[PDB]
């Protein structure tokens, strides 16, 4: 088993912390949802290859431009997150997060991940966003942003129901293993 | 960590740690507040444990088994004794607040109503000056420690054997040298998230809401000061590269 490093980036409301918690426990917390994530080393077997994938969160580092890049050394794969219920989190991807990740992690694959996909057809979400002349992020807008930023791929998931969560981390492992 | 504290913080939450008959005696909002305070103390216990792995397992093991050049162990683990003194003292205060709150006849049933004052004390005066000085130094030596570690692991056989030996047990899975360094660096930016969520469930007593509001402000001031005082040190960097920053 080779050791690989994954770091998740994105706005504070993108759901990166919850995604790491649900994947690491293979469960959406039934009693208490933790505020923070420390680290984890997941044992993953993808396409017959065994990998120990270390997982890191950047939550709490968004306002600290000299502390935040300390999370990047030797990263093998980046998960760049946005929330499907927040078109503002998608707008911050191309010229805030993308230039930063390309600078500190040159040539590292980026997977653009649309989190909270369960809220795309949520009536409360659609009513709230319509007050700001907005709507939940469409799959094609996600794919186009991923294409634009030179992402390795585009994926969607829901930490709430677990749908798509395993597939995201299995694909991140595949990306980390590429030349 | 010592067994008594590990057992006190074994459950996933305060609501799962206390007896169900004691849990039933509290309102929903108090349970939500206590679950977040329990996460703050449990993650502090784990952070102090990360610092003990660095000082006792790694640093002391290298000094007593390996023949590294002078100034090499200090370069790998900058400010570890100062960091361990700051956080062990803060952990002691948190665990004493929990202990004083225990019901007579119980070693698990408690409610902490007055955390704000403890957090104001930790994040103000000489203790905040020491945290700011220590993290500004540690975080500025982060890149240098990682690079020194990689050089030694790839060129020194006895160093590689030592590392593979002490990190082999399953309980060290998340705690290799570079992982401990990043866990420590990321610790300070976890405090605002935890303090803000505790504040969200502490509106019942206005003095407590005000104290946590002051503490959140102090932690953010500390973080801004540390972030502004960081400049990555680089072995062999020339003065010209530095003054042309
Ligand atoms: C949404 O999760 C998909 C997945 O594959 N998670 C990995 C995973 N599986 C685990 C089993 C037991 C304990 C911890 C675990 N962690
Ligand atoms: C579904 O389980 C019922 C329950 O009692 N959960 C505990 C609990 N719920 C919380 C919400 C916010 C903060 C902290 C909390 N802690």
């Amino acid at each position: 088993a080779i050791r690989k490093k994954l770091v998740i980036v994105g706005d504070g409301a993108c759901g990166k912390t919850c995604l790491l918690i649900v994947f690491s426990k293979d469960q959406f917390p039934e009693v208490y949802v933790p505020t923070v994530f420390e680290n984890y080393v997941a044992d993953i077997e993808v396409d017959g290859k065994q990998v120990e994938l270390a997982l890191w969160d950047t939550a709490g580092q968004e306002d600290y431009d000299r502390l935040r890049p300390l999370s990047y050394p030797d990263t093998d794969v980046i998960l760049m997150c946005f929330s499907i219920d927040s078109p503002d989190s998608l707008e911050n991807i191309p010229e805030k997060w993308t230039p930063e990740v390309k600078h500190f992690c040159p040539n590292v694959p980026i997977i653009l991940v649309g989190n909270k996909k369960d809220l795309r057809n949520d009536e409360h979400t659609r009513r709230e966003l319509a007050k700001m002349k907005q709507e939940p992020v469409k799959p094609e807008e996600g794919r186009d942003m991923a294409n634009r930023i030179g992402a390795f791929g585009y994926m969607e998931c829901s930490a709430k129901t677990k749908d798509g969560v395993r597939e995201v981390f299995e694909m991140a492992t595949r990306a980390a293993l590429q030349a | 960590s010592m067994e008594m504290d590990e057992k006190d913080f074994a459950a996933d939450s305060w609501s799962l740690a206390v007896d169900s008959s004691f849990l039933q005696q509290h309102k929903k909002e108090v349970m939500k507040q206590q679950d977040v305070i329990y996460e703050l103390i449990q993650t502090e216990l784990h952070h102090v444990r990360t610092l003990k792995i660095m000082t006792r397992l790694f640093r002391t093991g290298m000094l007593e088994e390996l023949h590294l050049e002078p100034g090499v162990v200090q370069g790998l683990f900058p400010c570890v004794d100062e960091l361990s003194d700051i956080h062990t003292r803060f952990l002691s205060q948190l665990l004493e607040r929990r202990r004083q709150a225990l019901c007579p006849g119980s070693t698990r049933n408690f409610v902490i109503h007055r955390l704000g004052d403890l957090l104001i004390s930790q994040f103000s005066g000489p203790s905040a000056e020491q945290m700011c000085k220590t993290y500004s130094e540690f975080c500025s030596r982060h890149s240098k420690a990682l690079k020194l570690y990689k050089e030694l692991y790839a060129r020194d056989k006895r160093f590689q054997q030592f590392i593979r030996k002490v990190t082999r047990p399953a309980v060290l899975k998340r705690h290799g040298v570079q992982e401990c360094i990043l866990l420590v660096t990321q610790r300070i930016t976890k405090y605002p998230l935890l303090i803000s969520r505790i504040l969200q469930h502490s509106h019942g007593i206005e003095e407590e809401r005000q104290d946590l509001t002051t503490a959140l402000g102090l932690v953010k001031e500390l973080l801004s000061n540390v972030d502004e005082g960081i400049y990555q040190l680089e072995k062999g960097a020339r003065l010209q590269e530095i003054y042309n920053r």
